[PDB]
């Protein structure tokens, strides 16, 4: 139906704002044009302008009202802005008054602007003034403790990121501030500059790039690890990082990181002197050698030196299951043969390692001994279909389930919900190998499929 | 279908830890910062978690040490 109600509610909350006195109902009103404003598209035909100076008047008059929940005013003012014509919401908040706002100290005056600032177009605006630099100043100090703000001038950075103007000005123009933050490396300070750093390492390019600034030393790392949640957030930082690197084919700046990599590995085997590392960072530590276990290099030079000198993958008793669950299967087979094959065996347990050792075709070869039909059927039938499902991925693997396990392709035809979801899961992923590949099972995959979708 | 802010994802763990036994100043930005787009639940959990390693170690009041043990067990830790 034709919505005009929604611009009806909007003029009204606008009469009920410009009054001597403000009513009890305000608030339920507020909440009734958020409720309105994420449904219904970019309609409400008025240039916005008398809302707008309204709600900007109300927020610069710090005003303490015993009825008004100043949030649910800057909630309609977060869904206002994007959906109103940004050339019409500059003349209310101008250039100047945004500048006048973030330098104010009223809170929630400071938080209309970030989201004016988000909602910049075109997004380089602000990016030849200093409304960008303002923004880091407020991130960057730890005396800030308003969680909504410290998120709306986020989200208002993240937003702009994709502009090469406004990259310019942080890494530029504010490099040199953003190189002091990193080390002071106070806590919530740094953290934040952690974060900050993950985000625009998204849109930064080759030459954009600043080693200075997106780069951590040998010495910050060892500084880190007294505050434990600073390590942590590195150790995340950087295996983000590598991650960001695979998946945009930013083989680039591959160099960049390399060289500090082996530290966390060395950090990680030493525990007479941090504890800290071993206990509060294990996971997160085994992650990021799991990424630098997949970086495009000469035959995973720095890995394998990583492991020699630091991992020493195999002789750490505990550690070998996930070592075989995490590591780069392509290196595992290469280099611990000896660990996949005398370690890897069967069973309900094996799973996490089957799913890992089964991603690449050599690997899978040397396990594939430990493949008895028996072996498999000795499982109660949820771990089986896991282990089917498994083998079903890749193209090797289910060749080999079809081909050498006819009794485990049996089970999975048959004759808990869990073992539903990976038993179907199984079926599908071989009725998409087709008729001639599957040859005696297609009639009964299809069959026991219909038969598990349709009802 | 969303997920939390690191306003919200604060705003969660500090009204959780309210029925909780909890030490003084734990930095709830700061944790929120290291579980970044993190289910409802999934950071319910990081308390739960927080309040296993305090029994763990005869304690009654869950440390900071306690939800960073939590985190690295919930959040970083694979299946």
């Amino acid at each position: 139906k034709e919505t005009n109600y929604v611009e009806n509610l909007l003029t009204q909350l606008e009469n009920e704002l410009n009054e001597d006195n403000l009513p009890e109902d305000i608030n339920t009103l507020l909440r009734k044009c958020s409720l309105n404003l994420v449904t219904v598209v970019s309609l409400p035909d008025m240039d916005v302008k008398p809302l707008l100076a309204t709600i900007k008047r109300f927020l610069t008059s710090n005003v303490s009202y015993d009825s008004l929940n100043y949030d649910y005013l800057l909630d309609v003012v977060d869904k206002l802005v994007p959906m109103a014509d940004f050339d019409d919401v500059l003349e209310v908040y101008s250039a100047e008054d945004l500048v006048k706002a973030l330098r104010s100290e009223i809170d929630p005056l400071k938080v209309a602007a970030c989201r004016v600032i988000e909602n910049s177009q075109p997004k380089g605006l602000f990016a030849t003034s200093n409304i960008i630099d303002i923004l880091l100043d407020i991130l960057f100090d730890e005396k800030v403790e308003n969680d909504k703000l410290i998120t709306a001038i986020e989200k208002a950075l993240e937003r702009l990121s994709t502009d090469e103007l406004i990259r310019r000005r942080l890494f530029d123009n504010n490099l040199p501030y953003l190189v002091s933050v990193k080390g002071r490396m106070e806590t919530v300070s740094f953290v934040r500059l952690i974060d900050f750093l993950t985000i625009e390492f998204q849109f930064i390019s080759g030459p954009e790039f600043k080693d200075i600034i997106f780069c951590f030393t040998k010495e910050e790392i060892l500084k880190s690890v007294e505050d434990i949640l600073v390590f942590i957030e590195l150790v995340n930082y950087y295996t983000k990082f590598l991650l960001e690197i695979r998946n945009q084919d930013k083989y680039w700046a591959l160099r960049h990181v390399k060289k500090i990599l082996p530290v966390f590995a060395q950090l990680f085997e030493d525990t007479e002197n941090y504890p800290d590392v071993r206990a509060f960072s294990t996971n997160c530590l085994l992650q990021l050698f799991a990424e630098v276990s997949r970086i495009e290099e000469d035959e995973y030079s720095l890995f394998k030196t990583m492991d020699k000198d630091s991992l020493k993958i195999g002789s750490e008793a505990k550690l070998i299951t996930e070592w075989l669950e995490l590591i780069n299967p392509q290196y595992l087979v290469k280099y611990h043969k000896d660990v996949v094959e005398n370690y890897f065996h069967v069973s309900g347990y094996s799973i996490g390692m089957l799913r890992n050792l089964s991603a690449d075709e050599e690997c899978f070869n040397a396990i594939r001994n430990k493949f008895s039909a028996e072996i498999v059927l000795r499982l109660p039938y949820l771990e089986q279909m896991q282990v089917v499902e498994t083998l079903t991925r890749y193209e090797y693997t289910s060749k080999f389930l079809l081909n050498e396990m006819p009794k485990v392709m049996g089970s999975l035809i048959g004759d808990d919900l869990e073992t539903v979801h990976y038993r179907n899961s199984a079926l599908r992923n071989l009725l998409d190998k087709g008729e001639e590949k599957l040859s005696v099972w297609y009639e009964p995959l299809l069959r026991e499929y219909s038969k598990a979708v349709n009802g | 279908s969303s997920l939390p802010d690191l306003e919200g994802r604060a705003n969660i763990f500090r009204i959780h830890s309210k029925s909780m036994s909890v030490e003084r100043g734990i930095r709830w930005e700061l944790i929120s910062r290291l579980c970044p787009n993190s289910t409802g639940a999934e950071l319910r959990s990081v308390c739960t978690e927080a309040g296993m390693f305090a029994i763990r170690a005869r304690r009654k009041v869950a440390t900071e040490k306690d939800f960073l043990k939590a985190v690295d067990k919930v959040i970083s830790g694979y299946k």
